[PDB]
């Protein structure tokens, strides 16, 4: 859990700061051993140097990215994943299935941590000069951070405190398996990972988030070196992002916990409700 | 007996079945009602079972019911009824307490169906006491801001007298159903079960306890007529709920607009006095026919409580008509 | 939902610490709030649950010119009552004005308790009428709570003072408090110093230390009045459910008390009911009639005889009433607690709405009217005169309480169907 | 990346000293920096790791006209803080000039620490506004750091002084410092001497020795504000992560503080949030509204109740704010540390943007404007006049801070989408 579900944050922030410059390069333009040595460095540098089975963590790639769910030219942006070498007796509980669920959870939340670090590094770009971009920056952030805090302390941590009890009160190694697969599947479903529509609202929302963070920084490095590329693009982004945000909130609201994140997002009552559906 | 008593605990299931499915705990039913008012008043055709389960869990945590064994605390579950057309949740909602296995031997399908009839009766006779108590809740909590408008105070008192006349019918039928249908029968059951040696005398005595509740209450096919007239009173309570709701609803609606009118100051309100002086007569006559209809039904029911069984029903007529307000030609 | 007890004024706080101490012994609680080792009860409503079994009551203790609250503090039970919610004249106007400057922080104290409770049903005031500091402040607070909690209810264990008539301005004080209580209080349970003193002379030889001993008596009333809530059952599992039958019309919301074994220090239910209906066991001092009666008995009561007992009382006709209300007498049972003495194995209490209390209201109105004509004690202290130059709130109170008197006697009339 | 704390000035060094001692006790560190025998934490960020488990903090202690830094030296914790990085008027200009002569060697001290760290995210200044020596030097150093580290960030735990208004030149000094802070500081956390002094009068009787005890309060603020970083969590595992939410527009980067158990010497999340939003728990002295709120809770917090808690706070609607921003409040959780007392098992804090602090800025601009018309304290000391003959940096600061005030009130307006 510490690595795939990311309980330790020291190791990930140190890993990301040292790695992202390599990550921005596309596939076939980066080397696995570079990242492997970097993982070793970050792992020993962190305060996660106490646990024993850390020394065997295998960075591996995922070719088809989210198409795997039942771009190719991006590695480190969208094709990164941890892997773990399981001993044969334990390969039972953590098998190809369970380790893949660990991966497709971890990679999905990797995008979330990724866009959060993108928006925060994008903000320090500037720490006339129309403040619409700034206004867009908070909304996008607090969406990311509120979704994540929900993920952090509603599904992962509490349900793991439940699994640590169920496997503490199991009697046999078919019941350990029932509890383990029930945990992993239940946490995936209670997270936004599982949906009939896949929550493509979320994919497009994070897509436009990455577009804004990329392009915003592009003109800013131009800027140290005018409003069609600044304010017009911000308001287009603001419109599209608000639209998909409300569409997402509405869908999370039709869903019978669940829509408590909508009530989280509209706390003070700004845009408490715009278009009541039907 | 000795093995069911310990292994699968017939004793504790039959001990807590009163406390939960026959409203023995009472605190639990109160807290369940308190939190479950909104969903039930909402039309339950939209509602679904998972919400009721989730709220029930925290209800059980809120009451002293949690201080019981987890097996019985987990067997209990909410039951949807047939989704009656154009209905509200209050009419279709009942606990089940699904049971399967060893204890199901004592608690058969016939037992569960008769417990559901019993719960059908007690949920009405429990909801309506809390309905009338919400009537008194709104009455005292709307009157305390409406005595600078003495136009309404006079009509208000007429609603008060009817609501507090309705209180006694229930709160007397309650101390009937409590200590004459669900404690004497239970004490009889409990002694005859704790003393038993053969298990067939557990079964054939618990069924007597069941079939004596069904007769000391009005659910039997012969007391069905008395229950049928009781349906009219249990209807008129929620009729007063809708009436009371309207008389406060639009009255207070105007009062709020009067506050906004004086805030505009910070002729329209003369038109509001006009609609007031034409609304007082119609509402007065409506409430008058309501009171008269309630008298016409309660008097016929109270005389219908003649010596028929007389273990508790002639006695109950005395209970209702203490001070001889009724039978003196009202 | 849990009940918060808003004990205020010196006298009110006195009856308050005794009520809480009575429930401390009665429940499995020691003087430090820790669960008693020797210890089936619904302790949710009256005691907030701390993690280490410190059962701290939801007591709001309001002090003004504190003298006795320091004595409350230097007591063994100080650790027990620790929400840390105590925030620092003999005239009602002075008390109202002193409350008006402190309203917000005492209300934040109210808010905190209401918030800590998962839910809140009732605010129970240990009010002292004509209590100098207690009155005025209690009336102001009573006018404030209703506005902020329009849905919620206020009960008042009002100790109406009759000491054979020292404070000279008592009628004025009580007149004003009754106006606020008549319009802004959902229920009131009336107690009487003279009635309890007469009972004190009966059961014991105590005459001079009246206040100290009568505290016990009012504590017994207060605890027994709530025992049906504090212990589970089949009915009157909520305060409002109990209040409804007692309280038939909003104006006539003053409730008479009685206790069957006044000398509680086997008797069948027939004996207990009859004995109680007699006026000696009643604890309060043209035809007149009850409006409605309720009884709760706690002890070794046989079930089959209780309803027959109602039959027998119905043959006896001891309680005479022919009111507009068709409400009968309400026979109820509650659980006598363990760990305390069970002497007089069966013991009961009654709450009833009686028109006789209108007489007690009219006695203080008579004193006020005489004092008003003489105009001897307007007080005229600059506080009094500036706060009320018109002095017309007194006349507003007089007309409101006169409406109450007329309403009581109209309820006695056969035609309280018409306007009262 | 590791954080370096640039504690400067007498007051700033006092609060940094207390803060590092607070994290010594809180972390597994003794007064000599050795790992404690009795001792799960992310000590990388705030403490440099020596080979023999000397956890020396990345503290840069800047002294000017040293008096209290000698006292800091003759302490048990001198061995704890040994990077050996201490390098030797009451006017902002005098402090700025005295810094301008020593800038290079102190910046070499900065360089060495940035180098010895594997990595560097932030410079956290224990700055004192209108601190005589502290101010001016802090503004100059603030101007140097952003140029020399354009990518890196500066936070300022600025103690704005409000002491009911001895130094006569306070408005002038503070005015200049706010100009430098408004344009050259990435984040600022506002604290107020009078606000914390009022809290001191509330929780305790201390009035005269205000500075000594208030140090404890600010130390608690400062340690608790970083606990989410100092201990691993699932979110806010980096300073910029938390800072981004707290600051929605660059100009408005000043952060109000709050702490649930001010008397921290079980309470559910519903209670701690509810209590915290009240103004008594706040530690700072036309419509007005927050821009964005954040809350961190450290204790025995049940998880399923936290989201429901935010729901309940939403119906309570206590901190209602209608800013151009859409940012909602955030319930975040951090780990209460071992080895220290767990009294008040659940204890929380809030960082928020409130437009109210515009008032506090405007008060010192008001004092400055009055003083500026009078010309009563231009100082005109040869230092002051030669450094500023035009005296026009003060007017530049006045127009910059006036832009800030106007921007605050524009944020209150519905149309901060337009230029503020």
């Amino acid at each position: 859990k510490r690595y795939f579900l990311m309980d330790q944050g020291d190791f990930f922030v140190h890993f990301m700061d040292l790695a992202e410059e390599e990550l921005r390069k596309p596939v076939e333009d980066i080397t696995p051993p570079r990242l492997e040595a970097l993982l070793e460095l970050a792992l020993r540098m962190s305060t996660a140097n106490t646990d024993p089975f850390k020394d065997d963590l295998k960075i591996d790639l995922m070719p088809h990215d989210l198409i795997t769910q039942l771009e190719l030219a991006l590695s480190g942006l969208e094709a990164f994943s941890f892997d773990y070498i399981v001993k044969w007796p334990l390969s039972l509980i953590i098998n190809r299935k369970a380790l893949t669920r660990y991966q497709m959870l971890f990679r999905h939340m990797f995008y979330c941590k990724h866009v959060e670090r993108q928006l925060c590094s994008v903000w320090i770009s500037n720490k006339q000069w129309f403040a619409g971009a700034f206004t867009l920056r908070q909304r996008m952030l607090n969406f990311v951070q509120n979704i994540q805090y929900y993920m952090m302390f509603e599904v992962m941590e509490p349900t793991w405190h439940i699994l640590e009890k169920n496997l503490k009160s199991a009697s046999n190694i078919d019941d350990v398996l029932g509890h383990h697969t029930g945990f992993l599947d239940t946490c995936l479903k209670d997270c936004m990972l599982t949906n009939p529509e896949l929550l493509k609202v979320f994919s497009k929302l994070m897509s436009v988030c990455v577009m804004f963070t990329n392009c915003m920084q592009k003109f800013t490095q131009s800027m140290k070196l005018l409003v069609s590329g600044f304010e017009a693009t911000i308001n287009k982004f603001d419109k599209n992002f608000s639209a998909h945000l409300l569409d997402l909130l509405a869908r999370l609201s039709i869903y019978s916990g669940m829509a408590s994140v909508i009530s989280r997002l509209d706390f003070n009552g700004f845009y408490t409700e715009r278009l009541e559906r039907l | 007996l000795d093995v069911l008593n310990k292994k699968y605990s017939l004793l504790d299931h039959m001990q807590a079945m009163r406390r939960y499915l026959l409203l023995g705990q009472g605190d639990f039913i109160r807290h369940l009602m308190d939190l479950l008012k909104p969903e039930l008043v909402r039309p339950a055709t939209t509602l679904y079972q998972h919400n009721l389960t989730g709220i029930l869990e925290t209800a059980v945590r809120a009451t002293n019911a949690q201080f019981d064994s987890p097996e019985i605390l987990r067997r209990l579950d909410v039951r949807l009824l047939e989704v009656s057309p154009g209905d509200t949740g209050w009419d279709v909602f009942s606990l089940d307490y699904h049971v399967d296995g060893p204890i199901a031997t004592v608690f058969t399908r016939e037992c569960m169906s008769h417990y559901l009839r019993v719960f059908n009766f007690l949920w009405r006779a429990k909801r309506m006491e809390y309905i009338l108590t919400d009537i008194r809740k709104g009455h005292m909590c709307n009157a305390k801001l409406l005595r600078n408008m003495p136009e309404f105070s006079g009509v208000l008192h007429q609603c008060h007298i009817l609501a507090s006349e309705m209180v006694h019918f229930i709160h007397q039928m309650q101390y009937y159903i409590t200590f004459e249908v669900l404690e004497c029968s239970w004490d009889e059951l409990w002694n005859k079960v704790q003393q038993a040696q053969d298990l067939d005398h557990i079964i054939a005595a618990h069924e007597v306890f069941l079939d004596t509740i069904i007769s000391r209450c009005l659910l039997d096919s012969d007391s069905r007529a008395l229950l049928n007239q009781l349906r009219a009173v249990f209807d008129q309570i929620i009729e007063l709920q809708n009436a009371q709701d309207a008389i406060y609803r639009a009255a207070l609606e105007e009062l709020q607009r009067r506050l906004q009118f004086e805030e505009k100051k910070k002729e329209e309100e003369n038109k509001r006095i006009g609609e007031f002086k034409e609304s007082i007569p119609k509402m007065c006559s409506q409430l008058r026919i309501l009171t008269h209809f309630y008298q016409g039904i309660v008097q016929q029911f109270l005389v219908l409580l003649t010596t028929s069984s007389d273990e508790s029903l002639r006695f109950l007529s005395f209970r209702l008509d203490f001070n001889e307000h009724y039978k003196a030609r009202e | 939902r849990e009940i918060i007890t808003l004990q205020l004024g010196q006298c009110g706080n006195q009856i308050g610490f005794e009520f809480w101490k009575q429930l401390c012994a009665e429940h499995g609680i020691s003087p430090e709030g820790i669960v008693e080792e020797f210890a089936t009860d619904r302790k949710d409503v009256f005691f907030y649950q701390a993690d280490d079994e410190h059962y701290i009551p939801r007591a709001v203790l309001l002090d003004l010119e504190p003298r006795v609250i320091h004595s409350i503090l230097n007591s063994p039970y100080a650790k027990l009552y620790n929400p840390e919610n105590i925030y620092l004249g003999n005239n009602w106007a002075s008390g109202f004005s002193q409350g008006e400057k402190i309203h917000e922080d005492i209300f934040d104290i109210i808010d905190r308790e209401a918030d800590g409770s998962d839910s809140l049903e009732g605010f129970v005031l240990c009010h002292s009428i004509a209590g100098g500091t207690g009155s005025g402040l209690g009336s102001y607070l009573l006018e404030r709570l209703n506005d902020r909690y329009p849905k919620k209810l206020v009960q008042t264990y009002s100790v109406f003072p009759n000491q054979d008539e020292d404070v000279v301005v008592q009628p004025y004080n009580s007149l004003l408090t009754l106006k606020r209580l008549t319009q802004n209080a959902d229920c009131v349970v009336v107690l009487d110093n003279t009635a309890l003193n007469r009972i004190a002379t009966d059961r014991l030889h105590i005459q001079n230390p009246s206040f100290s001993q009568i505290n016990q008596l009012v504590s017994t009333i207060m605890s027994a009045s709530t025992t049906t809530l504090r212990y589970p059952g089949y009915m009157n599992n909520d305060l409002i459910g109990l209040i409804a039958s007692l309280i038939p019309t909003p104006r006539l919301h003053f409730l008479m008390t009685g206790y069957t074994p006044l000398t509680t220090d086997k008797t069948t239910v027939l004996d207990v009911m009859r004995r109680l209906l007699q006026p000696k066991n009643v604890m309060v001092s043209t035809n007149h009639c009850y409006i409605a009666i309720l009884n709760i008995i706690q002890g070794e009561v046989d079930p089959t005889q209780v309803h027959k007992s109602l039959q027998r009382i119905r043959e006896r006709k001891l309680a005479n009433f022919i009111p507009w209300g068709p409400a009968s007498i309400q026979v109820a049972l509650s659980r006598k607690s363990p760990y305390l003495p069970s002497a007089h194995r069966v013991s009961g209490l009654m709450m009833a709405n009686h028109t006789s209390i209108s007489s007690l209201f009219e006695r203080t109105c008579r004193q006020y009217d005489k004092l008003r004509k003489r105009e001897a004690f307007l007080e005229q202290f600059r506080k009094e005169d500036m706060f009320k130059d018109n002095f017309d709130e007194m006349d507003t109170s007089r007309e409101i309480v006169q409406q109450l008197i007329d309403e009581y006697h109209a309820a006695t009339r056969p035609d309280y169907i018409s306007w009262g």
